């Protein structure tokens, strides 16, 4: 079907790397994190690859994919066979000459000396997890590969009125039972029917001092004499990246409907009236 | 997706620093107090410094005319102070447009997608008594306001 | 990491040669030495190759590096392997025709008569250490190879309205225990990590209040006030998703060096009753 | 690191030979006593010989707009002496820009990174009584100051 | 015949060995087991051999011709783990950690062998109760391609079993039931339609025609024996047709519905 | 099954020779030795054969018979393309130098006996598959090749021979062959409860002296700093409620003990 | 040991012949003689064979192995005047000016043979006291490439001399001299330096350290080898180091007349 908000014009592309197998931000975190400071994220281990030419994007590519139709002298077309299976890659033109930019291109520094970066002869093993985030509009199509081999795509480019650049090709390789790579966007892939709601029960009103965890992070605690606005302010004050304005909470007397940008569950339970005010189900 | 805006409903909130369209005085700290508009007021009303942004070309994109557009805006800075202050005020306007593009800045009318110069800041003659003009053409990309 | 001052545009490139194995100037000397006069500097033995053109630079390249993805009947895309050994080189267009600039291109002259340079047929061994200094404002990214084999890259260019040129290709080779080549710059390679700090400039006891952006989101209004926890817990808890324990603020004297995972800035200063809270600068 | 300046804060100290922006007469040996500035003073204050620098175009670099820019300046030399002295003075000024670029000359507002003519030393009609004029366009390139 | 379904490309596959006489998974298990982890099979006893070569796949050769043939498989291994050296050199002759030792002369080396060739969800299996394992030729080594240990498995008779089985549930000893074509008229509200049989059109069939009338409309020019080569039987609103020639829709001219046939091959 | 870790590319490698019967480095030494300097090893007597051609790797062939009906004798060789032309490579191709004068290498008519131990180490990014033969007989495989654009080569065939009831040849790596079910953990005794000092030995050499009361980090510092190629960080150690414990890349043994009271200290492994 | 300078490219070469048993230039002459003019040598008696092809350089083949080995060289001559026909056909059997005549067969044609292979500086010689020369193959002719007369020289024993000898002063029966790394302090007047040994780093060495202090800093290096293996004798402002590993400049801080030390051997 046609979707005017799934049409994409990549405006800027951030690129991050980490040790092999490192997990990317989940689809619901990718809408809330900032892209400029990876040391702030929940998924520690990622860091920015460096500056990239800001009129250009990470250049996807492949080689192989050479495929042709085959048959028998009875029936002339019956399969298309892929003769050389697709080897899939992305090219990244760093413009930095910092050590942490050269290590993507040359592999690890071979000298201990302050102020020198040394290169040895022969091939190097150099492979990383790779996360790319492509930004347009308020969209953030992420891309994640758990293992990519990094190699020099071409020699270092220097020019008298265009920035110096050192291009790496990251080639994707499969790793354990995981996928070759994954695209990350919560609105587009495996999407639910639009609303989700959690029903916080209230029938156990003899009560106590229970609490919620929201996206895994605690709200402190809430007393049994609860109110829809009071629990919206409690949930909306969890320090997780998203404000009280994003949450919708309403009542049907015996329970509250809770809804918003993140998962909600009960943490520590404390109540006299059995399960009746410590139930939170979808 | 909503309709694409006229270019003034996106560029002006970026240069002014607020999305109240009724109030032309900027609050962005690099060029605060500059009057930013599309049409120069009567001599009994106008105040300098002044920035004028004026649509001078640029089509919808041919790929999808209703999804992305690339207006060309002639941007012009005027002052009664001196030529260097008029240059620095134009530079301080590019430094805001390039930052607002780097973030994909949202406005009620649309998103500023990208900014590029098709003719850089240049000195010229001014039509107003004892003032200096500096001007150039920016081509800037716009996207619909979701919804 | 996204450091700006490591981004390079090569303005001009000086090229020097010496007998095989000769050491380059040290990383700290490279910031002080006078590039026009290599006979004068501490590390004796280097000399300028001649007039290279003003509008182009020593051009890096490599042969080989043809690389392929391999597997097995069980598992495809197991590892990437280099099918041809990568062979780095630099091309230099000397525009100068005296004996010292022909000797790099033809090898040593095989005639001893005054006023003649003569060449024997066939191969020649013509090998030198090579130092290139690429200059950009105050950045002086050096490059050093202890052995390079220097060969004819193309025939002598002559043109009616463009300068004549002797293009040499320097190919890098292993010399005893040393690296193949080394990049030299004291501030960039093997340097200390130098973590970012933001200077909260409040000019002492003052009337009124100001605001701070943390990660591009405003905290509340801050008056002239006590430091320590009373500023650290105003920098933290901005619905930023980062705990206060990630930040530091310290007994810094007059003006305070904020640090933590997000960037910080001022929003507005209304602290009008004295010297004010005028800057936030790194 | 720093911010890109208006073009006058880079080339005027390089043509003048001193970082004092308040003192417009040059002290460079090939230009001793030439007045160098953006704007021609009133007739009661003009002195000749005179060099003037005006920005005519040239953008920020498209791939890192905050890190490099290539302003085109019109440079124009005027004299009351004779036409040979005017084109000599223009060549003797252009020799200072080509040297100051080769030396990567640091100025308090930025570094002159490169110089390139795009029109060379054209003779033209002068707007001032009994004076010769020669002019050309130089595409400069400038980098922000380190901090 | 002409099973387009049963044309094989060996796109990926696996090789297992076990003690002599070990039974392979049954044809209905082979459709369902996890090939990476033979330790988890219900038909337990199989050890997965190392990475076999990507381009030199197993060669199912034989030596004789007319004296009597011996069947073999040549398998290129590409791994230097003990699990692969044991197939090329025979059992390890040293007990010390970190060493694999070889004695001179011939050594007895016999194992059961299972090979699975996957394509896309078909999984043709091959199984031999008893193979004798030998060095085919030299260890290949190269600077730019994986080193290889090629082994010859020669099949030997064991305890009145076959030399080898080919294992696949769909293809061997199947029921061989004939194809049937479904004349799904859809809404069928009125009008006319024509089939074509072997490429020739039937010419006229009413929307309400019964199975016998359809069986008489089939029997076009160049037919098999008109009303006894062809079986037509109703179910629901529709008819299953079968006989000696292919049947297809020629021209639907009916007054309402989403189609006129759905057809087996 | 399916170690992808054990797929081998022969990216670089080194060939060595020695007098007949001489031992190669053990599986736990081969991970640590410097391949370019065989005079530095614990197993003295190896010398480097010269540069060998970058494209014709060693062929581990054989010329044995084929049988399928129920005629199968076999002999094993390896062919090495030497590319140095100095004496250390000509002695493998032609046999020992039969002229005594400086600057000349001379060869006689007929066959000559030329038997050596052979070691080959094949290297792939810190994988090091070793191969060792106690006795090989060396012969000319075919002609010396000369070329105008490519290095000349002397192809020599080493044929393996039985020797003194050792194996015909052996492949070496600690991680692949006869590998341990879990990494070895040594237990260090405390039954010598009081006073004085002791000296462990690691990989066959003394730790120096260490006191009865020593902390686990002092024990780690002692075993991690004693005359062989394993770094301070290679070892992991703990002191527990009744015993001390050691783990790492080498054999550890109780050495010599001068603990003043209790049983003295003597325990092996978990 | 590894010797880069002993790897051979046959870039040019020269082939000479002489009466049976004649001696070659000695190793110390072979580096100095002029190869184009063999009548000028002090070790006189050698005639230059003329041109030999650039493709098909002489190959030092053999026949036999496992019956006894017979050694040979094939030389591809490319001249067609008398000094090259005399090797392919044996001596001229006609006396008249301008004719070279060939008799029916079985000529005897023995000569001494010397080959010099010339790299850019290395000059490996090969010498045989007696060789018997025979046709290897047909005369080649082409419209666009030089014709050739390939001769098999087969080596034969003579008066208890060797079959043949390789001659090079630097390579064969040379002195066993150990590697000796210099260590030049560069006129240091303060600070420290470190040595890389193998790939490991020493601790800090002070600019004024004596030979014993260097010995105990080169040992105790998270060692491969004991202190006892290293020799570190001074000879002036410098030290000469020998031992079982490589030694290199590492990191230094010396503040004197040179801002670095150096280790160049």
């Amino acid at each position: 079907a046609l979707k005017d908000d799934a049409v994409l014009i990549a405006a800027r592309g951030y690129v991050y790397t980490a040790a092999v197998g490192t997990a990317a931000p989940t689809p619901s975190q990718l809408k809330l994190i900032d892209l400029e400071h990876p040391e702030a994220w929940d998924r520690t281990g990622w860091d920015l690859v460096g500056h990239t030419s800001e009129d250009d994007l990470p250049e996807f590519g492949f080689d192989g994919g050479d495929s042709e139709v085959r048959g028998s002298w009875q029936k002339k077309k019956l399969r298309e066979v892929e003769t050389e299976e697709i080897a899939d890659y992305v090219v990244i033109n760093l413009t930095q000459f910092d050590e942490t930019a050269l290590e993507l291109y040359f592999g690890p520094n071979q000298s201990a000396t302050p102020g020198i970066f040394g290169v040895k002869s022969g091939s190097v093993v150099n492979e990383r997890a790779l996360l790319i985030v492509i930004v347009d509009n308020d969209v953030r199509l992420g891309f994640h590969a758990r293992k990519a081999s990094l190699k020099r795509e071409d020699a270092i480019s220097l020019a008298t009125d265009e920035f110096g650049a050192l291009p790496v090709r990251a080639t994707f390789l499969d790793y354990q039972s995981y996928n070759l790579y994954e695209w990350i966007e919560e609105d587009w892939f495996n999407a639910v029917d639009a609303p989700v709601v959690y029903l916080l029960d209230l029938g156990g009103a003899t009560g106590g001092d229970y609490t919620l965890l929201v996206g895994g992070k605690s709200t402190g605690d809430i007393a049994y004499n609860a109110n829809a606005s009071a629990i919206k302010t409690a949930i909306g004050a969890v320090d997780d990246g998203v404000a009280e304005s994003a949450w919708t909470v309403t009542a049907d007397g015996s329970d509250f409907e809770i809804s918003g940008p993140l998962a909600v569950a009960l943490g520590v339970d404390s109540t006299t009236g059995g399960s009746g005010v410590t139930v939170d189900v979808v | 997706a909503g309709k694409l805006p006229i270019v003034g409903e996106v560029v002006l909130p970026i240069l002014r620093g607020h999305e109240d369209l009724s109030n032309p005085i900027s609050t962005v700290p690099s060029l605060a107090g500059v009057h930013v508009g599309t049409w120069v007021e009567d001599i009994d009303s106008r105040t300098f410094p002044l920035i004028t942004v004026r649509r001078v070309g640029g089509t919808r994109s041919p790929e999808h005319p209703t999804l992305f557009t690339q207006p060309v805006v002639e941007m012009t800075a005027y002052s009664a102070a001196d030529l260097p202050t008029t240059e620095q005020m134009y530079e301080d306007a590019l430094e805001v447009l390039y930052r607002a593009a780097r973030l994909q800045t949202k406005t009620p009318a649309g998103y500023l997608h990208s900014v590029t110069e098709t003719l850089g800041a240049s000195h010229g003659p001014s039509p107003f008594d004892r003032t200096w003009r500096v001007f150039g053409l920016i081509r800037l990309g716009i996207r619909p306001p979701k919804n």
